[PDB]
């Protein structure tokens, strides 16, 4: 009576399945790069050029302290 | 590298429950033999082989 019942694939099959490597990229040039590293460079070296001029003024002004104290 | 190692073990953990289905044994299977298989596929293990693939 009953038709027969075991484990088949259903009708049409089943969907596709990926197997291919799939390695995007991610995408920047290395002039990209390069010119991002010059440009903090850059930055911080001017950043560093103000500070530090700040600071040897400052140093000049103890000094100057220090003098009017020592007689 | 020893990260690979886990993240590939937990997929062979998966395969491991198809063969423990299919014959009740995780790694020692004895599950092909000289006339065929020992026994026919349970009812939902083809659909899960594809899940997984």
């Amino acid at each position: 009576a009953s038709k027969v019942k075991q484990d088949m694939p259903p009708p049409g099959g089943y969907g596709p399945i990926d197997y291919k490597r799939n390695l995007p990229r991610r995408g920047l040039s290395g002039y990209s790069m390069f010119a991002v590293g010059i440009g903090t460079l850059l930055f911080g070296y001017w950043s560093m050029m103000k500070w530090n001029r700040e600071r040897r003024r400052l140093q000049i002004e103890d000094f100057e302290a220090r003098i009017a104290l020592m007689p | 590298a020893m990260t690979p190692f886990f993240w590939m073990f937990e997929e062979r953990e998966k395969m491991f429950e198809f063969y423990e289905r299919v014959s009740g044994a995780r790694m020692h299977a004895a599950y092909i033999r000289p006339g065929g298989v020992h026994q026919d596929l349970p009812l939902g293990l083809l659909d899960d082989i594809y899940e997984f693939s």
